RNA sequence: GCGGUGGAAACUACCAAGCUGGAGUACGGUAGGGGCAGAGGGAAUUUCCGGUGGAGCGGUGAAAUGCGUAGAGAUCGGAAAGAACACCAACGGCGAAAGCACUCUGCUGGGCCGACACUGACACUGAGAGACGAAAGCUAGGGGAGCGAAUGGGAUUAGAUACCCCAGUAGUCCUAGCCGUAAACGAUGGAUACUAGGCGCUGUGCGUAUCGACCCGUGCAGUGUUGUAGCUAACGCGUUAAGUAUCCC
């Protein structure tokens, strides 16, 4: 299941970001946010590598 | 849990205290450790060995320590005097 | 009987020691601030049972409201096996620091 | 399952018999099957057996020995890769080497299949030299 | 809402300096009219709530002030503390719980608390620690006094039945608001001060001669002859209420 | 030994105080002969009971 | 060498379609000084305030400067202050490294293990780039007990800007930044696959044994110590290679 990985990582970045911006100095979870961004980004380049229209739907969903 | 023997020896210069210890619910073999002629601590060495065991109950550790203490005590008095 | 409700929120247990003098408004008023916790928490709040007063090791420094007087050797050992949301535990800490008959209140989180 | 499936088999051969163990377990892909097919028939090894463990067909391969010696195999096997991934090598039917005069062979990928120097020198075809053993 | 009919209007004219007309508080004059704000220091309405609707800039102060209403029909201004959420409710009284913004007498409260507006005796409006960040703490209380560490590094046992507005008073960032326009000193009604070396011997005791004159006297003095370093200007027997100067 | 099934809490002052000395200080794993997990868990529990003044921080020295 | 043209399809690439052991996710557990924030703690030290008592205390290789009849130090009580957190502490656990240990709470990272529960190669490395980055340093504001560059005095010394001693400022701590270096060391870039063992530790999993804690073997992951092969100039390293190979900087 791929779109649950992208969507799940998106909610991960939402909850972790609204953690981090009202907190502002945790330099440990910064790596977690950046590993999630990079991991999701290699997924988006993967599904963009496979398809057009379907990845256009992944952009249009979020 | 078997039960226990300190053996002391007094010769004028030198104490030895020798702690022979015994088994808990876990089958173990102690020696008798003999603590030695130089001024290096006998009670601390003995008691610490017992505490390191936990295999020794408090009553057991204490009774042997009391006997050990008594001999070190007699030894100190004889060394300060000449008893022999 | 306790694993019924912890779908949804958390579980704690607060240890709080008391004055040794008073016998009245001690089971009463601290259960009334436990009802203040009931306005806050509202979950399976049971087993708020009391432990007998015994001599502790060493304690000073009551800090009454402008008293700063009493040394102690004894104290009533309350412990609340309560159950709440993880939100609003710091107001339980302020409630169990500021009040007079509660000194040295350490909460915990049993698993 | 690393980068190479041929340094897979080959490094399992070198690491197999440099510790004198006469038994190899490797994956059985198409080109591994072809190499052990053109390698059992050339006297280097003894037997290759396919089987399965979790329905994954593998090759266990029995190496050669001799009798009770200081080391029970005298001639050290000396396997070597040539066409590394990222540096492909290619030869005509001129360059195709007689290894040590012929005591080694150079297994290589023709358009026919994969041959040796005997079976690609008579053909006159050339191709990508996988590796040569000696 | 300006022109509140609480700005109270008539004053003594600007930043005045005239006793009989003689310059007696020096370097004053200039600036705007600076109409004052009659604010409510001594809260004479206890145990009735009141919201906060406006943080107005008082030009008389270093801090801001705020307009507070009531459940009854009144309007006052008080010093808002740090943390004045707009719409938040303040209430004076004797048993009102401690919140950043409300007032209570100095007895019914714990020790070790941030309070700005305290009273030195009963009946007065408001004396101590009311600047733009002036915060006074409480050391423990006594029978009819209360040792209070006010923002000078100075402690003072005080009458315990004095009103006090608990909170740290806001607008702290005037520690760093630079006056770098270099004529903005004159906008506050503060004329430039001349220096004692460059005056004449009829004016200042350090009226010199040729060149940048060294200070000449055994001590650097005021323009009226008293030594201006270390000489404590305090009557020897006034109150004896302060514990230690701690300065 | 002495695990006794129920987990070690500050409320269990039976197996606790078999682990401190009469001088009131925590004994190591090789003396008490437990696992690492038992040792750390009684460590945190003993220091909790140290907060509640159930246990002394120092016991006054004695002879005779 | 380049070009034209006719053939081959194993390998790279390409086109299409499946596959799962690579990689992830979902789930259930699990361990942790991972990080940050908030509360709370008690020894000890210093200073102050009291009661006692009266001549030294402190220090050293030996002395001295210092402090002390204005009552020192010592002892008991009372406060306050900051900083660090004894035993536990282990050849231990975690982090990517730097680092991380008084306890508790909150938010949150990461790891490990199982079932096929899902997708189907999504993988590795990474120029330039970006982040973090011990200590000392600097800007701004707090705070300042101990320790303590500079400094000052005493001593040793031919001399002493030094080792010793007595005072002692910046600094040490915290907030917000800058700085971006260290023997930042495992003196060992990362990743995958394969190649004896013995003795260990940590985390989980299965079976035995009891039916419950053990206890034995093990499946893995991580950490350590001797060590075969092989490598090495040697010392040594040796499944966590400095071995055999492949890739990337």
């Amino acid at each position: 299941s791929v779109e649950f990985q992208v969507f799940c990582f998106t909610n991960k970045i939402r909850r972790l970001t609204l953690h981090l911006e009202l907190h502002k100095k945790d330099y440990s979870s910064q790596r977690g946010l950046r590993k999630t961004l990079g991991k999701r980004q290699r997924l988006l380049a993967y599904l963009l590598k496979i398809n057009g229209v379907r990845y256009k739907e992944l952009i249009s969903k979020l | 849990k078997p039960r226990l023997v300190l053996k002391f020896i007094w010769m004028e210069k030198n104490i030895g205290l020798a702690l022979d210890q015994t088994i808990p619910g876990h089958g173990t073999v102690p020696l008798s450790p003999y603590y030695f002629w130089p001024r290096k601590d006998a009670w601390e060495e003995l008691k610490v060995l017992l505490e390191n065991k936990p295999w020794i109950s408090q009553k057991q550790m204490i009774i042997l320590l009391n006997q050990a203490t008594d001999i070190i005590n007699l030894w100190q008095q004889s060394g300060g005097n000449l008893a022999s | 009987p306790e694993p019924q409700c912890p779908p949804g929120l958390r579980q704690y247990e607060t240890m709080a020691v008391l004055r040794p003098d008073m016998t009245e408004d001690e089971r009463l008023t601290l259960t009334q601030k436990y009802e203040e916790l009931l306005v806050a928490g509202g979950a399976m709040y049971v087993e708020v049972f009391n432990r007998g007063v015994i001599p502790l090791a060493y304690s000073i420094k009551r800090k009454n409201k402008a008293g700063e007087t009493n040394n102690y050797l004894d104290g009533i050992y309350l412990l609340f096996t309560y159950f709440t949301k993880p939100e609003s535990i710091s107001p339980l800490e302020a409630a169990l620091v500021t009040d007079d008959d509660v000194i040295r209140s350490s909460s915990f989180k049993i698993r | 399952m690393g980068k190479d499936t041929i340094a897979d088999i080959i490094t399992c051969i070198r690491n197999a018999d440099m510790n004198r163990k006469g038994t190899v377990r490797i994956v059985s892909t198409n080109i591994t099957e072809n190499i052990v097919k053109i390698l059992l028939r050339e006297g280097f090894i003894e037997n290759a057996r396919k089987h399965q463990e979790r329905n994954k067909y593998f090759l266990v391969l029995t190496l050669r020995h001799r009798r009770n010696k200081k080391g029970p195999y005298l001639n050290t096997f000396h396997l070597k890769r040539v066409s590394r991934p990222g540096l492909r090598i290619y030869s005509n039917y001129q360059r195709i080497p007689r290894i040590l005069g012929g005591m080694g062979i150079a297994i290589l990928s023709t358009s026919r299949g994969i041959m040796t120097d005997r079976e690609a020198r008579l053909e006159g075809i050339g191709g990508e030299i996988l590796c040569y053993i000696w | 809402n300006p022109r509140n009919n609480l700005i109270s209007g008539q004053r003594r004219c600007g930043k005045g300096r005239n006793a009989r007309g003689i310059i007696t508080a020096r370097h004053r004059g200039g600036g705007h009219k600076r109409l004052y704000r009659k604010i409510d220091f001594r809260r004479n309405e206890k145990d009735i709530y009141g919201k906060i609707v406006t943080i107005e800039y008082d030009p008389n102060r270093n801090a801001y002030i705020c307009l507070i209403h009531y459940g009854d029909g009144e309007k006052r201004y008080i010093l808002h503390p740090r943390g004045a959420i707009i719409g938040d409710t303040i209430v004076s009284g004797t048993e009102v719980p401690i919140k950043m913004g409300n007032a209570l007498p100095l007895t019914d409260m714990p020790l070790g608390t941030a309070i700005h507006n305290i009273e030195i005796t009963l009946g007065r409006g408001g004396q101590l620690a009311r600047a733009a960040g002036a915060v006074a703490k409480l050391i423990a209380k006594e029978g009819k006094s209360a040792t209070l560490k006010l923002p000078s590094g100075e402690v003072r046992l005080i009458s315990k039945n004095c009103s006090a507005t608990v909170g740290q008073v806001g607008n702290v960032g005037v520690n760093q608001k630079r006056l770098g326009r270099a004529g903005s000193k004159r906008w506050l009604g503060k004329r430039p001060v001349v220096r004692g070396v460059v005056m004449n011997p009829v004016d200042h005791p350090h009226g010199g001669g040729e060149g940048r004159a060294p200070i000449g006297r055994k001590s650097p003095t005021t323009p009226w002859g008293y030594p201006a370093l270390g000489r404590r200007s305090r009557k020897r027997n006034k109150y004896s209420d302060n514990f230690i100067i701690r300065r | 030994p002495i695990q006794s099934g129920d987990r070690i809490d500050y409320r269990n002052m039976s197996l606790i105080s078999r682990f401190i000395s009469e001088q009131g200080k925590i004994l190591s794993r090789r003396v008490n002969r437990l696992t690492l997990k038992q040792q750390r868990l009684i460590t945190s529990a003993i220091k909790q009971a140290r907060i509640l003044s159930l246990l002394p921080f120092l016991n006054n020295e004695k002879q005779f």
